[PDB]
């Protein structure tokens, strides 16, 4: 029970923020390969 | 070379009829979503 | 057929040929990219598989089928769907997840009751770990508590070949403490949970990357075949067109000549 | 005779394709020059004058009526053909039949999408 797990968050979510921050700290040379990775295409299907 | 846009619909061929049905399917599913969203904007 | 029917049909199929040719090239550049991205993803995904493939693990079952939303890729969807229903009839309470709308299309009439959730927007941008994460999160925090599970997908082999495979998900956090996992025993439940979650994302990421490479290669082939078939039809119709074209001139002219002679 | 004496008649011309052929033979052998498809120049008129005789009469003329169902044979589905187009352009509506539909099990083989009739009096029925 870490501060984030008590908040109802998973290691998936924790790891996603950590991963994003490492990308957001790259310089404009490796930052070009932010785009091709780190997407949000897939969507849920309700009703 | 020569312009030919819309030739598939123009033929009334299988491919033509299929595309017409495919558009209709898409926009009837859109209408369902849009009328519900309009119902919930109603209050 | 009439000259006007032939002409209209010729123009349609010429348009179909151009498009299928263009989409073959699109799929080719997309496939090349997928196959590059598959290289590190295979090392990663197989490394995540090492735990279960070094230990005899046994044991509500969860079937995750992986394809895409997009048509014209040969037997990509039928393959996975065929093993989904095949393994479902062999198992003993079954719930099904489909990733890619084409999964739901094939199975709905018979397995509609067994569907937990569906995912769409698959096959447009190359999948990421984010996408694996989104599926992962919408399964753990959804409500269904599975004892065992398996993921079914197309494993890439070459430009023209792929194999429909199944990987297990023992993600049941209860089964991680059994017979062969007895040597992994000092870990508190908190970290095993974090491990279990991450490995659930890894195996879905692995299936996503393999499936996409297979799907793009199969899309390339289907479009290549489509445009070759269209070109053959074009060739045949052009011959009929020219014959008919000449015959209309001939027919017309004989009518005018008859009309002139009769005066 | 029914139309004009206060009664109602239905006439079927089965078919007008074969009448045009006979008209073409007769006219050619009279040495009247051959027109489009060797038909006489006035093949339209042959059919337009006939079908215009179907009519609904007012009460001062007896209230009678004559309805016509002409029949046209197309070749390989070609409604754009000369004689078919003439008669399509004359009639109030048309019932289009198709081989594909016939063999698919659609019998009567009516193409509902293409088939047309003029409005309908308010009275076709009311529960219908």
């Amino acid at each position: 029970v870490a501060y984030w797990r008590q908040a109802g968050l998973s290691y998936i979510r924790y790891s996603q923020i950590c991963a994003k921050a490492v990308r957001d700290a790259l310089k404009t040379e490796f930052k070009a390969n932010a785009m091709k990775t780190s997407g949000s295409t897939i969507k849920i299907v309700k009703v | 070379v020569r312009s030919s846009a819309g030739a598939v619909r123009d033929a009334g061929g299988a491919f033509g009829k299929r595309e017409q049905a495919e558009e209709e399917r898409y926009f009837r599913a859109r209408a369902k979503e849009q009328l519900a969203a309009l119902k919930k904007h109603h209050e | 057929a009439t000259l006007k029917d032939i002409t209209r049909r010729l123009k349609s199929i010429k348009n179909i040929q151009k498009i299928t040719k263009s989409m073959k090239m699109v799929a080719a550049a997309k496939y090349a990219r997928a196959e590059r991205e598959l290289k590190p993803a295979r090392v990663y995904g197989v490394g995540s598989l090492a735990l279960y493939e070094k230990a005899d693990i046994k044991t509500k079952h969860l079937i995750i089928g992986v394809s895409s939303d997009r048509g014209l890729c040969g037997a990509i969807h039928s393959s996975v769907a065929k093993q989904m229903k095949s393994e479902a009839a062999n198992l003993k309470e079954v719930k099904i997840i489909g990733v890619g709308d084409k999964i739901r299309s094939i199975l709905h009439r018979t397995h509609s009751d067994q569907f937990l959730v569906t995912f769409k927007e698959v096959g447009r941008r190359p999948p990421t770990f984010g996408d694996a994460s989104v599926i992962a999160l919408e399964l753990l925090n959804s409500g269904y508590e599975f004892d065992e599970g398996s993921i079914i997908f197309n494993r890439f082999r070459s430009v023209i070949s792929y194999k429909t495979e199944e990987k297990p998900i023992f993600s049941l956090d209860t089964i991680s403490s059994a017979e062969s996992m007895s040597i992994y025993d000092d870990i508190d439940a908190d970290v095993l949970r974090n491990y279990q979650e991450y490995s659930l994302a890894n195996i879905i990421y692995y299936s996503l990357k393999e499936s996409t490479t297979s799907e793009q290669s199969a899309r390339m082939t289907a479009m290549d075949n489509a445009s070759k078939n269209a070109s053959e039809m074009i060739d045949k119709l052009t011959l009929t067109f020219n014959r008919t074209r000449q015959a209309v001139i001939t027919k017309e002219l004989i009518e005018i000549i008859s009309g002139a002679a009769a005066l | 005779y029914f139309r004009d004496n206060g009664k109602h008649a239905l006439i079927i011309y089965d078919d007008l394709s074969k009448q045009a052929v006979a008209y073409r033979q007769m006219s050619l052998l009279l040495r009247r020059p051959p027109g489009r498809e060797a038909y006489p120049g006035d093949v339209f008129y042959l059919h337009s004058r006939l079908l215009e005789r179907a009519a609904k009469m007012n009460d001062a003329f007896g209230g009678g009526s004559l309805t016509a169902l002409p029949v046209i044979e197309t070749q390989a589905g070609d409604v754009s053909a000369y004689i078919p187009t003439n008669v399509i352009s004359i009639t109030d509506g048309q019932i289009f039949l198709e081989t594909e539909l016939f063999y698919k099990g659609i019998r009567p083989a009516i193409n509902v999408g293409l088939s047309v009739s003029r409005v309908g009096s308010a009275a076709q029925t009311r529960a219908m």
